[PDB]
RNA sequence: ACAGGUGGUCAGGUAGAGAAUACCAAGGCGCUUGAGAGAACUCGGGUGAAGGAACUAGGCAAAAUGGUGCCGUAACUUCGG
RNA sequence: UCCUUGUCGGGUAAGUUCCGACCUGCACGAAUGGCGUAAUGAUGGCCAGGCUGUCUCCACCCGAGACUCAGUGAAAUUGAAC
RNA sequence: GGCUCAUCACAUCCUGGGGCUGAAGUAGGUCCCAAGGGUAUGGCUGUUCGCCAUUUAAAGUGGUACGCGAGCUGGGUUUAG
RNA sequence: AGUGGACGCAUCACUGGUGUUCGGGUUGUCAUGCCAAUGGCACUGCCCGGUAGCUAAAUGCGGAAGAGAUAAGUGCUGAAA
């Protein structure tokens, strides 16, 4: 009964919540900033700011780990090579969730996820 | 006599020098400093108020600070009272500590259990499950009759159906204790106490034999 | 009986009755046996009868139970006579008696 | 107390008409048993006797027996001393099971 | 299952009585631009706790 | 946090490591009357469970055509000696196969180290 | 965890090879058997020649279990094979002369250290 | 703007005995309401310690075997099985 | 037609169902066909082996509803109802 | 009729307190008070009931329109073949 | 005094179950250009385990003792008489 609990369902079976934030991590770091609802946003921590975590270290062994998530070559190529450098002084807080009210069409709280230093 | 309130931290065993296994659950108790005593005079009864841990002055209400204040004695996380025993006299501002515990040899424990929230009949009074089979329809867990046919015309008081568990007060009678932890302020209790980690518990000399 | 050492109940009581059969009822019901009543006796016992009656059996050892009465034995209800002829039987057989 | 014990039942058994005594070592061949002493009885009389004789003078010798097995039947009684154990039996049972080798 | 009796206004009145919506009252001014928005929520012009938000 | 420095006192530091899938030596004590002595068990350990004082290992053995397991706690008093005969060479943690074939069939290699 | 209808090995000399247990004792609702029990038997399959006979229904005690015995101190003694000894109906007298198998310790509680005399193993 | 019915032609690759099957080429779609925690309960399922039909009218449902080559294959028979 | 389900055997520890038989049984009944019949049958009944949440005793998990929010928006029934 | 769910009265099955006894003790038999709790598992048949097998303290008696299908079951009864 | 069955409560420390969010093995196929390495689909593709949480089969506790008025019954003193 969700005691002592973490990750959401998100209506969504154990596959389409694993290709939910392998196709939204990629977006975000991809366009620096993206618009989701509130409750994906904030599961997305747990997927997107990890892979920073292992970008910040550059070998063949992390990035072929780090290419195993995100399916994206040119995701990966982004890593370990501009998002790495900037997040080596910072010790997690990749990212902060901005919200932007609620959809027009179902009434869905937004926010906008973004990464902290956004190119300052 | 007079009990203590703790938080509960977990379960652990003991290791005897025979080979005997006791499992025991470990009870953090801190000075427990009395706020008021309540008399015969006053009330109509002997009680002595008391209360336990630390809360950061910020949220302190006024009436808990004023509260406090009154009696010299620091804040604390919740508040409580116990029973006196006829006989016995305290003065308020004094820490009670552990050590009276240590000739109990068995502990009343109470608190809030684990909330299982609405939780079906099957589960909250071990209703028997139907058969998941031979034609059943839409009915496997379902309680089923729950009256007769119009000669009570209603359902009793007090019926066993569906409910919420838990958010409610658990007592476990005459809990044996291990071992009182004096120096570093832990009640070590044999078994299973109500309530989850974080959760406070009230300790008392078990009242039976 | 080990415990038992003369026959000062039986003078007390001179008739024993067994417990009668239960009629048969409506949803196709048969009554349950009777109960078998067990006589408590000391060990050594001889009985005899009348009308040229004789021993039963000798009892020399304690746990050996001996078959005095037969009770009676149950009738038939109506439904045991089904048939297509008769397609109504009102006949019903009598319990044997005791 | 393993031979003072083994000394202690046997010469008191041998006293209440005991026969046909064997002392067995077990040890390095059982986890349980320490020595299998053997007695002998004429019927189911003499066994019982003997037998409710070793557990009451026990009582008195400090030592509780740990059980006892022969309930309203003599074909096999056998009670314990904690330690050490011993076996009182019939002749007639006694062939029926095997012998000194348990 | 299926209603007797036919409710009235009165019926129907007092189960709606909890149907009444609640003003937000929680509006907020902004310390650098001053529009009104939300608790922890960005501007209608994109604007935050006095940062230069996005603003798109 | 207190609760972890409990078991730190109640833990020995003499227990060696192995291997899951290991033959393990093991004397047991036992408890009859005022004789406190020791028994052997003779096995393989099919399982490891190192978790705090309560760590578990289950050793299992076949006997007189049988196969039996046996658990164990590694801080527990019960266990005073317990050694390495043969260091088996298994790439798999928890060894519940076992039990399906027959063991003359089921011989494990050695590690070779 | 021994159950009614519950079809188990034999452990003696007896004659029975595979056994049924019928009727655990213990009391009214008596679920499930542990280590130490009183149940009551039928005899499935046994040698022609052995001292029993198919379909004699006595009592027996388990020896071996698969769910195991708990030992005091967070043990267990799990097993492959849950067997038997054969005891007659009214004396509680084991009939088989040898007992195969280990017994666990156990069963000196339960009285029937007669059992632990035999079966040299454990 | 219905989870139904409607005859013909074209018949790609991979393993396969194949027009079954799993992915996939060209091609076409995500099924005109969605966002939230995953309560009882209902439906489609997955797994399970000990026992294995003891539930039930009934092995109902489930669960289980399932392919190729080789050896062998009973009673009976109309000599085909 | 009945008595002690007819009672002996298999099947089971325990079998109002099944299988050849004892008898106190003869009505049907020989093209409104009788007897036996290999193979065949989503055919009636019974038993056995493997198998399992069918069950003792249910527990957990994966999804769609059930719940809240936003939009659209029925139903059978109703003499009146505090 | 079975499953889930129970409730009430005591003309009490056990446990509890007694009287009498032709009650030496255990074991018994009858009667009185007492409803707080508990009051079975399987084969047969659709079964209620009953027989049998095996336990315990027993496997209680009746009302509930011989309780309970806007809870389940369609096995009997069951229109149409 | 000890130990048992059912019942209820509490916890996951032990022993297990689940644990499609953790790791690994493996079949077919597609793609990342390719070897290697990965990801998607095939019931989680099929299995081996397995973190917390939940849970029982797992482990602790309880049915009180006692106080007042009592039923049946047993009584003390004592008149109507």
């Amino acid at each position: 009964m969700r005691h002592r609990k973490s990750g959401r369902q998100l209506n969504r079976n154990s596959s389409h919540r694993q290709a939910m934030f392998r196709n939204m991590a990629g977006s975000l770091v991809r366009h620096e900033i993206i618009k989701t609802t509130l409750p994906k946003a904030k599961e997305l921590r747990r997927v997107v700011e990890p892979l920073i975590t292992l970008a910040k270290t550059d070998s063949v062994a992390n990035r072929r780990l780090a290419f195993a998530r995100t399916r994206d070559n040119e995701i990966v190529a982004k890593l370990f090579n501009e998002l790495g450098p900037r997040f080596a002084s910072r010790a997690g807080g990749y990212t902060r969730i901005l919200k932007c009210g609620f959809r027009a069409g179902d009434n869905a709280p937004m926010a906008y996820i973004e990464l902290v230093d956004r190119s300052e | 006599m007079i009990g203590l309130v703790g938080k509960k931290v977990g379960m652990t065993r003991i290791f005897t020098e025979d080979g005997v296994s006791i499992p025991v659950t470990v009870i953090e108790v801190e000075a427990n400093r009395v706020t008021q005593v309540k008399d015969l005079a006053n009330d109509g009864y002997r009680a002595i108020q008391v209360t336990t841990g630390a809360k950061k002055a910020n949220r302190v209400t006024k009436p808990e600070a004023g509260h406090f204040a009154k009696a010299g004695v620091e804040a604390g996380r919740g508040l409580w009272e116990f029973r006196l025993a006829e006989g016995e006299e305290f003065t308020v501002g004094q820490s009670i500590s552990v050590e009276l515990f240590a000739d109990v040899k068995k502990v009343d424990v109470t608190g809030t259990s684990k909330g299982k929230g609405f939780a079906g009949t099957v589960k909250r009074w071990n209703f028997r499950t139907q058969d998941a089979t031979h034609g059943n329809s839409l009915s496997h867990r379902v309680p089923g009759s729950i009256g007769q046919n119009q000669t009570p015309g209603k359902v009793f008081k007090g019926k066993k159906m569906a409910g919420q568990m838990g958010n409610e007060r658990v007592t476990v009678q005459s809990l044996d204790v291990v071992r009182v932890d004096a120096e570093r302020n832990l009640l070590l209790v044999k078994g299973a106490v109500p309530g989850a980690t974080g959760s406070d518990l009230i300790v008392k000399p078990a009242v039976k034999a | 009986d080990e415990n038992l050492n003369t026959l000062i109940d039986y003078r007390f009581e001179k008739s024993f009755r067994a417990e009668r059969g239960q009629n048969g009822a409506s949803r196709d019901c048969t009554g349950k046996r009777g109960k078998d009543v067990t006589i408590k006796v000391p060990v050594g016992t001889r009985v005899i009868d009348q009308g040229t009656g004789e021993t039963m059996g000798d009892m020399t050892k304690h746990g050996q139970r001996l078959l005095v009465a037969k009770g009676g034995w149950h009738g038939l209800g109506n439904t045991r006579f089904k048939s297509s002829v008769n397609r109504t039987p009102r006949q019903k057989t009598n319990g044997t008696p005791g | 107390q393993g031979k003072a014990l083994q000394d202690f039942v046997i010469d008191k058994i041998d006293d209440l008409k005991g026969q046909d005594i064997i002392a067995l070592d077990v040890q390095g061949k059982s986890s349980i048993t320490d020595c299998m002493i053997i007695c002998t009885g004429t019927s189911s009389r003499h066994v019982m006797s003997i037998a409710d004789h070793v557990v009451q003078e026990s009582r008195a010798a400090g030592l509780l027996p740990l059980g006892v097995e022969g309930e309203n039947s003599a074909d096999w009684i056998v009670v314990d001393l904690g330690d050490v154990i011993v076996h009182v039996m019939q002749e007639e049972s006694r062939r029926l099971y095997e012998l000194e080798k348990l | 299952a299926v209603q007797q009796n036919k409710p009235t206004r009165s019926k129907r009145g007092m189960r709606r009585s909890h149907d009444a919506l609640t003003a937000v009252t929680s509006l907020s001014v902004d310390k650098t631009s001053g529009e009104k928005h939300l608790r922890h929520h960005i501007t209608a012009d994109g604007y935050y706790r006095g940062r230069k938000v996005i603003a798109k | 946090n207190i609760i972890k420095q409990l078991e730190q006192e109640q833990m020995k530091q003499d227990v060696p490591s192995f291997r899951p899938g290991d033959t393990v030596e093991v004397k047991v004590w036992v408890v009859e009357g005022s004789k406190k002595r020791l028994q052997a068990f003779e096995g393989v350990v099919i399982a490891i469970r190192n978790r705090g004082l309560h760590s578990a290992f289950t050793v299992r053995k076949i006997s007189n055509g049988e196969g039996v397991e046996r658990v164990f706690q590694t801080h527990s008093p019960v266990v005073d000696s317990i050694s390495v005969k043969r260091r088996g060479a298994v790439r798999k943690a928890k060894l519940y196969y076992l039990r399906e074939r027959t063991g003359k069939a089921a011989r494990i290699k050695e590690r070779l180290n | 965890m021994i159950q009614e209808q519950t079809m188990l090995n034999v452990a003696d000399n007896s004659g029975a090879r595979r056994v049924m247990c019928i009727k655990v004792l213990g009391g009214s609702h008596r679920r499930y058997a542990g280590v130490g029990d009183i149940i009551k038997i039928t005899i499935k399959e046994a040698i022609p020649r052995g001292k029993v006979k198919k379909g004699d229904v006595l009592k027996a005690v388990v020896v071996r279990t698969k769910k195991g015995v708990r030992r005091p101190d967070g043990s267990v003694i799990r097993f492959d094979g849950n067997a038997c000894v054969l005891l007659n109906n009214n004396s509680e007298q084991p009939i088989g002369t040898r007992i195969f198998g280990p017994v666990t310790r156990e069963l000196r509680s339960e009285k029937f250290m007669k059992i632990i005399s035999l079966a040299p193993e454990v």
